[PDB]
């Protein structure tokens, strides 16, 4: 039937071309948007007909209803709103042309309408047409009153049928525009740095690899812009930021897509204490600006589960990672430092076994700590919560803590048990940075395929003097999920990556 | 000229983000 | 000797760590920017010293000059400005500490300075320190006063060359201006995939990459065009995206493998509407950023002559086929014959007669491109619209409503280079599928420039794309003309380099 629908409609549209009726006209001159039409003429009384006002509007037919032989109603949609077209034979250009256009049009067609504002006796705001023009026919049966995979594989159908979908992508745009205004107003320079690198850096991830033909070399898609940004701060650009795409060659799940958007910024002469204050101000201000208040309802398990109000009222709660983990475990942890050491790693491995906390190989100190933090601390972070002072073994680019041996000046911001920001006072001692890179190179050979490569170019830049600096990254897609009440990242990506069908 | 469409920011006023702030100081009377 | 310098300074910094002197301190509390300091205190008279005001500033030492045993001047730089530090022992916290810090500091070091505004007897604005703190030593000898080093070590270029920062400020202003212009017109800023199963929307050789969990190759995008049009089918009438595109090709003065474009799509517009919007956007951008419609440009670099490029609207328009007939001095075939082998052979003969080179394949689209580059693009000094391209070179553009065989397309050229490409969008799915099938037949026959057919995109058109016009701009090339750069490496922070 839908296959039969398409064949018959394709044949009808082809016959319009043969007959010279031009079903894809080049230009229709719209006078006013549907949203403006509604705002201008909502004041009309029932039964009103403004015969002195002629306007041209356009949109998509979502319904067609005949009422006898001389009256047809079209439900015209656009911009997330709707306008009834009340087509009366007596008000049309001619009775013959009225019959002809109505027999041509179908639900789904894009049409242009020239006519007068009016309101039916039932109170429905309408345009009463003198002329309707087919602008682009719909050859398929448009669906009605869906399934998640089809919504993501044909996002244009999702946008046509589901008004809530457009609203999620408006919110996503408002988040990004808000962040640019905040950072621009603080004197940051928006920059663009390479997305293809000889050596990926700045994060822990498996990269995409590609080949450049003229230069005959493999290149990697970036996992983070962080090292380029720090080289620009060495160059004397004190405040920089970039909102752009990053790439991870891994699996797909509710919070993971192969390409995703982050904002990173770097601020000379700041430390991570300064960045916590800036983060609280930016995030709370953004939530209130976009949603109207600091409190946001969220369904962590989707509409079939319980919802919770998430409170963004500042200041945010702060916890220190190791001391809070020791309270949640009921026991003290062995101290860590820059070097992996088997005695400490075995103690943490034993703790994970006794607590039934899984950790896939390699069971390195940093990975075992990360799993323990996920099980015992991240689960308590419902309202925005800073988790602070990560061990150096987890943080190869973060500066050592100025008063806590073996820790770093780092924080992560968690909301509804998920990371949305990662930041730290930047490591700017080249000798120490080279030493941490050497530790990452060992752990890569031992089985950690996410461990960082040594970047001697970046270490050389540090030798010219990076000022004391703090940097920051935010996962834009995760923030969009929380502000749109989505628990699936596919809801906030226009064209999410999908397994082949 | 193409028909008017209001900006997605609403069109009321330009966005004025809340920025970090610093408590002012008064001079030492001595 | 630079190697000796680095060995000696590295050992000295390692000694400071051993002695507990903390050469990379965690936090210095900057009070005021160097720029604000200069604005606030330039009014001082020579010899003034505001002993009641103390301020903290920071920056990089570019010069160090002793004057006797108790006075040292540091040239402190940052934010594109400079401030003299006039360190006399009489004002320093103590004479023993004054000797110690001055013996520690070297040109290139990042320092924090706490002190008072003042002006020397010779009238130089200065900060008079109570205390100076080493914040980050420079282990190498800082250079003073080829192009490869500037591009391979961009941070050194930024430290040494004040003009470089200004080029990237201008580049950012261009992008921010465009977003403001389109946001004000009701466009929605969107993000569409950079990794595609089928690259499309342009003629380009793509990068290919493997996704492991999906066990399939993906291509880096060459343009976002087809996704934007699907969003217009979805009912988002005005969309734009400023983002990166990728081309697996060669590098030259106007090409880099990754580059930035702005594309936008506007329902119920045609390409006449887009010419007016382009004129308004481009002329307004030039005036807002430079203060006038006229910009000086050196096409051959500073060694050559300069020309004022005039962006005052309206821009000149020329029609590709009619103007080519003038430039060649000969009638070309009627435009409804542009698909025939007879027309291809005529263009092939003309290229031979005029010594216009065209490497194989010598297709009509490629011979036309070479003729247009030789005879039309070179006349486009001021911004110039080249219009009404043949369909055979524009497979996604709508047929011209009155000129058979042409399309409703324009390209904007400035100083002989393309900066925009735009058209009334082809929205008839049967005709679009027919043009894709011709592309796929040519691709299978050996024409690598032919597009892949995109079935999902053609299916989307079957649901009804409203009449629409779309547009793309090469942001890097615009930044080149607004920074008087004739090499794209000047407007990319980290250009791709042969290793
Ligand atoms: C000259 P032409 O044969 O007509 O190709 C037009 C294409 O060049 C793209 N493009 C734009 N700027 C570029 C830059 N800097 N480096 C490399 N490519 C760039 C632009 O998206 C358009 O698709
Ligand atoms: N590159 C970091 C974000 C910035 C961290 C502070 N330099 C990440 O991928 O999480
Ligand atoms: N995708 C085009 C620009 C937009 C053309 C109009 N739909 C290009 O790469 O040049
Ligand atoms: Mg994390
Ligand atoms: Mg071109």
């Amino acid at each position: 039937d839908p296959n039969q629908y398409y064949k018959i409609r394709s044949q009808a549209i082809h016959q319009l071309k043969v007959n010279g009726e031009d079903p894809y006209p080049h230009k229709f001159h719209v006078d006013i948007s549907l949203t403006d039409f509604i705002q201008k003429y909502s004041h009309l009384q029932p039964g009103d007909h403004l015969t002195d006002i002629t306007l041209k509007v356009a949109g998509r037919i979502h319904a067609k209803r005949a009422s006898g032989g001389k009256l047809i109603f079209y439900d015209l949609r656009g911009e997330g709103v709707k306008l009834q077209v009340m087509a009366n034979s007596r008000n049309y250009k001619s009775e013959e042309e009225f019959i002809h256009i109505n027999n041509k049009l179908r639900r789904g067609d894009i049409i242009g309408v020239q006519g007068n504002p009016g309101k039916t006796k039932k109170g429905e705001l309408s345009i009463i047409p003198y002329e309707i023009t087919l602008l682009s026919p719909c050859l398929h049966m448009l669906p009605h009153l869906k399934d998640k995979e089809t919504r993501y594989r044909q996002r244009y159908l999702d946008l046509i049928l589901n008004d809530f979908v457009r609203q999620k992508f408006i919110i996503r745009s408002k988040i990004i525009t808000y962040i640019r205004s905040f950072l621009d107003e603080l004197g940051f320079l928006e920059i663009e740095t390479p997305m293809m690198n000889i050596i990926p850096g700045g994060a822990v991830a498996k990269p995409f690899i590609t080949y450049h033909n003229e230069l005959d070399m493999n290149l990697y898609m970036r996992i983070a812009p962080e090292l380029y940004h720090k080289m620009l701060v060495v160059g004397g650009i004190d405040r920089v930021y970039e909102i752009g795409r990053q790439f991870r060659n891994e699996g797909i799940d509710l919070t993971h897509n192969p390409e995703f958007t982050t904002c990173e910024f770097y601020m000379a002469y700041a430390d991570y204490h300064d960045l916590m204050e800036i983060t609280e101000k930016m995030v709370s201000g953004m939530v209130k600006h976009i949603t109207g208040s600091y409190k946001v309802t969220y369904h962590p398990d989707g509409p079939e589960g319980q919802a919770y109000d998430v409170d963004f009222t500042p200041p945010f709660r702060r916890i220190n990672m190791v001391e809070e983990l020791e309270k949640a475990l009921g026991m003290k942890l062995p101290e860590t430092n820059l070097f992996e050491t088997e005695e400490t790693r075995k103690i943490l491995d034993d703790i994970c076994v006794a607590k039934a906390v899984e950790c896939p190989p390699p069971r390195t100190t940093a990975r075992l700590l990360d799993k323990l933090v996920g099980e015992f601390l991240e689960v308590t972070c419902i309202n925005p919560t800073f988790i602070c002072d990560h061990p150096q073994i987890m943080s190869p680019l973060a500066k050592w803590h100025r008063s806590k041996e073996g820790l770093t000046e780092r924080f992560e911001l968690f909301v509804m048990k998920k990371e949305i920001c990662n930041a730290y006072t930047e490591l700017n001692d080249p000798m120490r940075q080279r030493q941490l890179f050497e530790e990452q190179a060992k752990a890569k050979a031992a089985g950690d395929d996410e461990a960082m490569f040594i970047d001697e170019n970046f270490c050389t830049a540090l030798e010219y003097g990076l000022p004391p600096t703090a940097g920051w990254g935010m996962g834009i897609d995760r923030v969009a999920m929380f502000l749109t009440d989505s628990n699936n990242i596919k809801e906030v990506l226009l064209f999410p990556a999908m397994k082949p069908e | 000229p193409m028909y008017q469409v209001k900006p997605y920011h609403g069109g009321g006023a330009p966005l004025r983000v809340e920025l970090p702030t610093c408590m002012y100081r008064l001079p030492n009377v001595h």
